[PDB]
This record gives C-alpha cells, structure tokens and sequence, in this order.
C-alpha cells in the first residue's frame, strides 16, 4: 500500500517559481514512473509529466518549456518546478504513480496572487422588518477584503448549529476575498437571545467576536 | 552506377517507426539533384551540411532509415529531442551529420474505417539509445503484481496502433521519413557524386 | 492530445434509479483504452472502470462499462449515497493522458419555494468608503434560479456578485447569495435597489425592494 | 446497392479518339477511393491499366500502357474516364473499372460490367444467307444434319434462331470468327432423323439490329437433279 | 514486374471431387496474394484475400492456402457452379500483375466423335465465292483435328474453326471447319476431303466427294 507524502509552497507572487516535492513509502522507488497531475476549476484535471529514477522524463508540450522535474533516489523523493508563474497555475497538484490508476497523493493547494496577508472587514446584515417570513426572519455577517484563505466564521462560539449556512469565498476585483454568513431565526428571539458572528483569520491570527443588532427606523 | 534511391522513396509500403528500416548504401555514384529540387517533398532539413552542396562530397557508407509516423510527431525527429517518438521509438545521436525528408502519404497509407496496421511503442521503463530498436512484446508493469505475460490490470500492452482515416486533419495523417545518415571513415570513399 | 468530452455536464437523479454517462472522444481511440475516475470533496480521485468494461479490484457490481471507437458509456444499477460524485473519464492509448470535463450527480426531490430576504448596509461600512446589499435565497430546489438588481428601476450588470451553497445532507435544498457592491457616491445619486428573482418553482418572477435612507 | 455503372459498347475506327466512362454509388463514392482499368483481350487474360485517385488528381499507370492511355477524374459528380487519342486494332478489348479497398489492401473489391471496344476499318453491314441442307454421307444411322450460315455481316452481333423459337433438339449456333476481309461468319445446326426428307420444313431466322435487317430462310434436302 | 506462372491450366474434375490450382511468384510476397474467378461473358469476382482469407458472401469449400513464393487454391465440394476460370493477383508492389488463368472442366465418358459434310451451293458462287463445311458434332474430349484434302492434297490457310463450348446437358464440345474458296480456285481440283483425327477415335475417318458428287 504505497504511501505518498507531498509538501512544498503555498501563497506565491506572479513571475515566481513553484517549487513542490512528493516523496514515497512502503514500495521500491524504482521499476516505476512518478507523475504530477494538477486541477483547477473550470480546466477540469491536466498532466504535467513524469519522472524516472535515471533521471528520464516526459513532459507535455503544453508546459514543456517551464517544467523541471528532479529526483533524489537516496530519499526516495520527486520534486517539481514550474516557473513563471501567472494566476492561471492556481490549483490542486497531486503526486501519483505511473498511470494513477493504483495510487495517488493527498494534495497541495497552490494560490498565486499580487495582495499579501490582510485582515477581514465586518459588517452585519440585521433582520429588518421586510425580511421576515413567517415569524422567522434572518440575519447575518459579512466579511470583505480579506486574504488569503480560510477565515472561519461561527454563531455565539458553537452555541448553534441549526439553520446556518455559509457561503465560500467570491475574489472580487480587488484580488482580496469575500463571503458572508446567514443565520434564520425565531422573531420571537431577536430581542432576547445574542447574535455573534465570531470570525477567525489564521494566515493573520485576526479574530473578531462582533454582536448583531436590528436594524430600527429611528424617529427623529 | 545510379544507387538505388527508388527502392527507399518510391516503395509501395513502408515499416513501423518502432521497426523502422535500415539499408546500408555503399560503392555507388549518388545523385542527390531530384530530391534537392523537387516539389514532394514537405520537410528537407539537413543537419551538419548544406543541402546545396552535397554532390562535391564523398562519404564512406550511407544509412537510409525509413518509417511512417504522424504529421504532427514530425518535429520530434531531429538531435536533441524529446517526445514519445525521440525517446522510445527512433532516436538520433546529437552529433548529427545527415539529412531528414519526409512527405505526406495520405493516399497510400490511409483507408475509410481505419488503417490500424501502423503502430508505434507507447510504454517502456528507460529510453532509447541512438540508433537502438526494440521490437520487444513483452507487458508493461505498472503496479504492484508482475505481469507473467498476460495483460490485466496495470499490466498493458506498449504497442499501439495509429488511426489513419482520409478525412483526418494534417496533423493526424500519415507522414513516410527517410532520414539518411552519411558515414565518413579513415578509409577510402566509396559514395561520390557525379560529373 | 486527443479531447475528449463528457455528457451530461451535470445529472440530477434519486435513489435506486440508474445512471448512465457517456464520454466522447476527437479521434478514434486504442483498443479500449479509457478508464473511469470517480472523486469526492476532499479526497483525490478513485479508478473504478479499466479497459472501458472492466472492473477494479475492491469495486462494487453496479458500475459497468461500455462502448468503443469514439463513444463510450458508464452504468450504475442502483445509485447509493456514496455513489453521488464527480466522474470523469480518461484515455492512456496515446500521449500525452486526457481526462474529460467532469459529469457531477445531485440528489433529486421536490420543488422548493426559495425564500428571499434583503439586508441593508451598516454605517460601518458607509463611513469606511464603500457600500453593499445583499440578497439572500434560501432552501429552494432545483438549483438554476435567475437573480437581478434594479436600481431606481433601472437594470444593472457587471457590478454584481453571487455564490450558491452545496446541497445539503438533509434536505438536498440550495442557497444563493447575491452582493451588489459600489461607491457611496452612485447609492446617494440612485434612488431605489431592488432584487429580482425568477425560479421554476414560481408562476411569475417576484421583486423585493427598498428606497433610499428606508428602513 | 454499391456499384459502377459503366458506358455503353463502342465500335470506333483507327485515328479517331474515344472517352470510356466509369460511376459508383453506394458509398462515398464522390472520393476517398482509388478508381482503375483492368483490360481483357478476346480470350485471353486480364492486364492492369492504372489507378487515379478522385480528390487529389494523382494517377498511376502500368509500364506498357504510359503514355497511350489517360486516366483521369471527377469528385463533382464522381466518375472516372479513359481516354485514347489514335485507336488501333489492337485496342478491341473488355474494359472493366475497378476500386480498391485501399491502405496496403490493393486488391480489386468491385467490378463493373464492362464495356466492350470494337476497332474496325469496315462500316456497318447486312448479312448473307445461305443455307446448309443435308448431305449424302450424313445419313449416319439417321442422324440427319441441316443448317444455316451467316457471312459476310458487320458489325456484330447477329441471332440466329430455328421455327421462330420452337426447335432446340441438339441446335447449336457456334462463335462468330473473324475473317480477313473485316467481317464475320458463323453458322447455325440442327440434328434430326434421316426421316426428315418431308417431316419438317425448318427456316432460319437471322435477325442483325444495326442494319435493321430480318431475313427468314428455308431449308430444303438438295436434290441433285437428273439428266 | 513480380511475375505469376499458375497450374495447371486445364484442369478436368467431377462434381462432388477435391480440386487444387497452385500460383507461383519470382520473389517473395509474404502473404498478399487474390485469387478471382471469372465464368463466361460475365465479369470477375473476388473469392480470397491475404491468400487465408475469405470475402463475405463466398461458401466454405474455397479455401487458401500458402505464403512466400508458393501459393495454392483448394476447392473440396465441387459443384456445378464452381467450373469457370481462376487467377492469382498478387499486390505487394508495382505494377500489380495477373497469372493466366486456369480453366474448369467437366470430365464424361469418351464420346464417339462423328463427322459431317455439307458442300456449297451455286447461290455462293453467283456471290463470287464458295465455301464447303464440316462438322464434328457431340465429340470429346476437346482435342479433334480436321484435316482438309484438295484432291488428297492438304490445303492450309485456306479455311476456318470454330468450336462450342461444354454442352450443359453432356459436357461435349461441337466443331465445324469452313473451307472457302473462289469460283476459279474451287475449279481448281474436284475431291474434297474432310479426316477427322481423334484420340478417343481408333481409326481417322474421312469423308470425301468430288465436284458435283454427292
């Protein structure tokens, strides 16, 4: 049951070099060819090449010119470099066996992007008296201009689990992210129960514990 | 004497690029004017000489090595290469004196529903040698299990067929190569050209 | 590199119910060289079907395989919880290897009345230099619904954004999330915003909208 | 069905040129396919011509027919010609269009009907009767024969037919051969009893469709008058 | 030019009998090889290819056989409609050459070869021309000459054949000679005779008449 263990880079800048190896337990590294296989949304998968323990490789005509794959036999290791970099190359590179029918790696995420780390804006989307239907309305958080990926974001520290859903992240033009969080709830609670949304940032550690509120019409 | 460079060009059928044909030409008068200046032939490249003056030379042997491939694996046969065909099937040194022809041949080699008898080698474990065949059958292992010569899971078979229909596009139609490889030795010179 | 293309893109079925997809090829391919990929989220893709109609070791009964030359098919008698995937299907008779598009399998169920609501800004994020409305569609089926905005009764694009959620484990329900986004200036010159929204479980599209400084 | 259609017969004189025709439907007939001549001599073998491939125009000929004949094509409307400039006697022969199976398969799949060249100096022509009545030593155990003869007729074929088509008791109608004078002779039999002096009045009837000629004619047991 | 050489040529059988036709080439073609059959009047047909394979629409009984420079045509369940003529074709390299054909029989008892004589009449030489006939009617095997005798003189090229071919009813041929003549050169003797000259025949009959006789 062969094992395969990947690492490399993550967050890259555009004109940079990807460099990513995969390295390999439980058979003979050798009598066999490694290959790197990359997914992308909307490109659906894509092979890259493959690589020998001679050191012989066959590429695709696609990507030949940037592609430099190498291989250590003594550590049982294959590693991959792809240079020039643009935002297209951002995807999910797996190691496989030869012919990937039999086995293959877990996965590295790989994000090309201009921005750097940055922290999350929240706003809150209150239940107002237009968004109720049926004695049940809605109510929400909203996170802008963030990045990189994952911020979690979660309802009085655990304390709800029913209605909630989240959306993913939407890139706006900014290059930053984007998502916002939905809770319904009982309008007979809207003025008893606390309404957190209580964000977590880990790329920055940047933690947010901000309280809803409604949205009145004050009278002036 | 007027060596025979019919038998080559001018042939009803060609091989395999992973059987490719090799003749040795030797004590001959070789006239290398028809295929200079003639309007069949594609690709004329010519690597280590000039092909304009090639009648004032005189080599020792001649090797003509002739096969089909597609029109598209074309580029893959010069020096320095890498591709399925420069890697496993025919492969050429990087001190390279010679020169490679190659021709279209959709009339002869294709077929409505399938010339399937062309074939090339899909899989090996290494790479070729310059100047190397392999005619082996034997199956590819590609997993765990060994294969005992009987194909399955894992286990494929590395000859592969082409599929050469007349209404394909000119990169998967047929191509018929002869890439000729002068020999100079310390010996005498037996190939001069004529006058 | 030979294309190759999968049919449908997408498949909408139930339980016990059998599936078929197919794969298309450009030119004609090998013997029978086209293998069956399956993969979930998270994980990495899973071969189930080699030679176009064999089956992998550890693989259930109900996938079969069929077809040859440019069109090939795959079968599951039975679908299962676990049988719901993407798949995709490949060719290693030539090189370099091609894999198709993908063909994605949702769960089946009733139409769903899809319930919208609106949120307005936050001063918060008036003062900071921008302004945004959201709309926000929940527990509807099947997932294709049209959403647009009017301001002031006047149709707008390329200045909104929205995202669906994934079907859920409990009630293969969606939820869509529209954002209109712009500067504080074009929300204080533009009156009125309105969502619009136009889905098959409905007789006639239906529009909630709020004027400016309302609440 | 999936065939070729070929031109009618032709009777040509030397010098003049000719153009032979060859259509197949039933495939893609309008190309992707190599159309070729096979030639036949009267009794004898069959000799290669040469092939033309529709879409390209290429073309190729056998050694002992380049330069004498032209083959040639049309995908438009998908038919194959032959082509001579100068006849000569030499080319009164069986002409058959042929199609390959082609990709190292170069055997012949499909024949046509053939269409038959006659090359002749002579002009059209009736012809002459004569008949063939009984001999003296034909009484062979009563084997009595009687006859017609057709000479001296152009161009062929003539019939020759017996009591307008009831009489077919071990009659035969051998080949036309070809004299020297560019026409052709032939003769019809019948065998009967030597009981036949008064048994049967049998006549001939020779029928030639290009004259447009009929001609009915008796037999009658030749007596040797006396003086 | 590969070239065939086919045999035999002539190659008598009966119905239901195993019949066998060889073609031989110069060089070696490995396995490309036709073999095509032709019956009277009527156009070719292809029977095998590869020189082991058969055409869809054939029977069984043909078969082939061989590879290199040898070749070979079995047929074991002969029928009636199996006699007709055969040729090789082989296609591995230009030009593509045919055999010469091997004929079909249908052997019998050895028939009684009889003979007739039919002399002109006056009409013919009112034309300007004579011209004397005889006959071999219902004779086999094929082999039967004529021999013609101006006065016991033999007299070549002077006259003409023709022969039938395989009645369908005994599988005997029919012959008939044609002696013609001008008014000056028929003046020239009186006898004319007919021998007929045949294997299966014990003793060359002849048939004669003078001028004006008979």
């Amino acid at each position: 049951e062969v094992q395969l263990q990947q690492w490399g880079a993550g967050l890259l800048k555009p004109s940079e070099t990807l460099s990513l190896t995969c390295a390999v337990y439980g058979e003979s590294f050798s009598g066999y060819y490694w290959s790197w296989i990359r997914q992308s949304p909307g490109k659906g998968l894509e092979w890259i090449g493959q690589i020998n323990h001679s050191g012989n490789t066959n590429y695709n005509p696609s990507l030949k010119s940037r592609v430099t794959m190498s291989v250590d036999t003594s550590k049982n290791q294959f590693s991959l470099k792809l240079s020039s970099v643009t935002a297209a190359d951002t995807a999910v590179y797996y190691c496989a066996r030869e012919l990937g029918h039999d086995y293959w790696g877990q996965g590295t995420l790989v994000t090309v992007s201009s921005a750097s780390t940055k922290g999350p804006s929240v706003f809150p989307l209150a239940p107002s008296s237009k968004s109720t239907s049926g004695g049940t309305a809605a109510l929400g958080c909203l996170v802008k201009d963030y990045f990189p990926e994952p911020v979690t974001v979660s309802w009085n520290s655990g304390a709800l689990t029913s209605g909630v859903h989240t959306f993913p992240a939407v890139l706006q033009s900014s290059g930053l992210y984007s998502l916002s969080s939905v809770v319904t709830v009982p309008s007979s609670s809207l003025g008893t129960q606390t309404y957190i949304c209580n964000v977590n940032h880990k790329p920055s550690n940047t933690k947010v514990d901000k309280k809803v509120e409604p949205k009145s019409c004050d009278k002036t | 004497n007027l060596c025979p460079f019919g038998e080559v060009f001018n042939a009803t059928r060609f091989a395999s690029v992973y059987a490719w044909n090799r003749k040795r030409i030797s004590n001959c008068v070789a006239d290398y004017s028809v295929l200079y200046n003639s309007a069949s032939f594609s690709t004329f490249k010519c690597y280590g000489v000039s092909p304009t003056k090639l009648n004032d030379l005189c080599f020792t042997n001649v090797y003509a090595d002739s096969f089909v491939i597609r029109g598209d694996e074309v580029r893959q046969i010069a020096p320095g290469q890498t591709g399925k065909i420069a890697d496993y099937n025919y492969k050429l040194p990087d001190d390279f004196t010679g020169c490679v022809i190659a021709w279209n041949s959709n009339n002869l080699d294709s077929k409505v529903g399938g010339n399937y008898n062309y074939r090339y080698r899909l899989f090996r474990k290494s790479n070729l040698k310059p100047f190397e065949r392999d005619i082996s059958t034997e199956i590819y292992q590609a997993g765990s299990k060994p294969c005992n010569g009987v194909e399955g899971f894992n286990c494929y078979f590395p000859l592969q067929s082409y599929g050469f229909q007349p209404t394909n596009g000119v990169g998967y139609q047929p191509y018929r190569v002869v890439v000729l490889s002068f020999e100079l030795l310390h010996a005498p010179a037996t190939v001069c050209g004529p006058k | 590199e030979i294309v190759m293309t999968q049919s449908p893109g997408t498949l909408s079925l139930s339980p016990g119910e059998r599936a078929t997809l197919s794969c298309r090829a450009s030119q004609s391919i090998s013997s029978s060289y086209l293998a069956w990929f399956q993969q979930k989220p998270g994980q990495a893709p899973r071969l189930l079907i080699y030679g176009a109609s064999s089956r992998a070791p550890g693989i259930p009964d109900r996938f079969s395989g069929s077809g040859s030359g440019t069109d090939f098919t795959l079968t599951i008698s039975r679908l299962e919880p676990e049988d719901f995937a993407v798949y995709y299907c490949q060719q290693y008779g030539d090189s370099p290897l091609t894999f198709g598009g993908g063909t994605k399998v949702d769960i089946k169920r009733t139409v769903a009345a899809p319930s919208v609501f609106i949120f307005p800004p936050s001063d918060e994020q008036l003062k900071s230099g921008t302004a945004s409305v959201v709309c926000l569609l929940n527990n509807f089926y099947p997932r294709e619904a049209k959403v647009q905005w009017k301001v002031d009764n006047a149709l707008q694009s390329g200045n909104s954004q929205e995202s669906v959620t994934e079907q859920d484990s409990k009630d293969s329900t969606y939820s869509l999330s529209s954002t209109l986004t712009l500067s504080k200036a074009d929300y204080e010159k533009h009156k009125v915003y309105a969502c619009e929204v136009t889905h098959q479980g409905l007789s006639s599209p239906v529009t909630k909208s709020f004027n400016r400084g309302e609440c």
